[PDB]
């Protein structure tokens, strides 16, 4: 055939894939952490969203940092074969590299390791994206007049 | 030319490679919510995908994201310490081809 | 609609936005450099700069950077624990619009 | 006049910009690290590769933590107010947030401060762009064949 250049990622698999909204609000008392109002807006505004572009979403509830990696791991060990990408998004507390279940938390790179190139085979050269709304840290922007 | 780490015969890719991190907030800052109408970046993020995702690279929607969070938005707060902040999204890509929701 | 946070009389932006970081490498990973022909990264950024600064916009040219680093690249070494080596570039944006280095 | 979008950055100032390259290839004994080779052959490919952008290349070589610093505010200082945009490549050895010197490390948050929104104005709105070629921590990607 003619020129090939490859320069887009293949996205007309037939199935867009799969899109994963934790959704944490409350939190154990235990921690001392707040509940999130306003997320389940987020939630749903993403699940409608990702519906549209043809997604398979799939939400969960205020899980515990247990029930986070489950999740994690289970879903990277599905056949993604068929899937052109990946989608997760976080909502919940957090710090810095930190992303928090309902009981304590998670480091990010354990959730996103078992979506490594050598780890989940079905999605090696497949666009993986992690959206995260959470703190990085504690400074403030005080912006200025534009 | 010729060298000692180029042209592999057993072609390998990096593991971390094909990941992207749509952060709401740039490292070590605080990232902000509404308590009625959600965080900014979430709301954001939604508005710029189903107003572009049939038009533009995924990067390049995230951008729009980026300048959305950093304009429309500032906090507002009784406490002084956390009133009239700022917000930028934090695009963090290991990607390696351009990203297009439709074909 | 109306709320708290959105459509201040007083525009202003994040004082970290507009910046973009271009790492040579992903969080946490050492970053690799040929002693005779230059770092991968900078030999890659080099390339794609001059093969494409007049035709595609930054990100886009930093994604084929991330792309020709990840693909072509990969170590040597006598000692066995950095031989066969492999590296992602990590572009990092808080740009909140297209950037072209041509007009 | 017709409807104006403002997708992108104003590149058309008189002047593209300043390029600062900041070139460490040999360090202090008393430090331990060893010499950069080939990080030349970078400095003057980034040189040449910017130049035919229209960038003012402005080069410096085996720079102190309290000269990469000095460097970094002067310029900083400078009236950007014609300029569309600024570049600093660094080029050293690293780890996570860190760019040494030759005599220690300086903090990249200190380095980039200098050029935040509100410190300085003449480049506020205008795109700040750091290219780093260091370390970001110890670890080593396997790769996974494809």
């Amino acid at each position: 055939s003619g020129i090939s250049l490859d320069n887009s990622y293949k996205m007309d698999y037939p199935e867009m894939g799969l899109c994963i909204i934790i959704n944490n609000k409350n939190f154990h008392k235990s921690t001392g952490m707040t509940s999130r109002s306003g997320t389940d807006v987020d939630a749903a505004n993403l699940r409608e969203t990702f519906r549209n572009l043809k997604y398979e979403v799939r939400n969960k509830n205020d899980l515990t940092r247990e029930e986070i990696v489950e999740l994690m791991r289970d879903v990277s060990k599905e056949d993604h074969s068929k899937r052109s990408s990946f989608v997760c998004v976080l909502l919940s507390h957090g710090e810095e590299g930190i992303i928090f279940g309902t009981n304590g938390p998670v480091d990010l790179k354990k959730i996103t390791n078992f979506f490594r190139g050598d780890r989940c085979r079905s999605l090696t050269g497949k666009p993986k994206l992690f959206i995260i709304q959470a703190c990085r840290g504690t400074e403030l922007d005080c912006g200025i007049e534009t | 030319a010729s060298g000692v780490d180029d042209d592999m015969a057993c072609h390998k890719i990096p593991v971390e490679a094909d990941f992207l991190y749509a952060y709401s907030t740039a490292p070590g800052y605080y990232s902000w919510r509404n308590s009625k109408d959600g965080s900014w970046f979430i709301q954001s993020l939604c508005a710029m995908l189903k107003q572009y995702a049939d038009k533009l690279e995924f990067m390049h929607i995230l951008t729009r994201v980026n300048r959305k969070v950093a304009t429309e938005f500032e906090s507002f707060s009784f406490d002084a310490t956390f009133h009239a902040k700022k917000q930028i999204p934090c695009i963090v890509s290991m990607l390696t081809k351009e990203l297009y929701f439709y074909h």
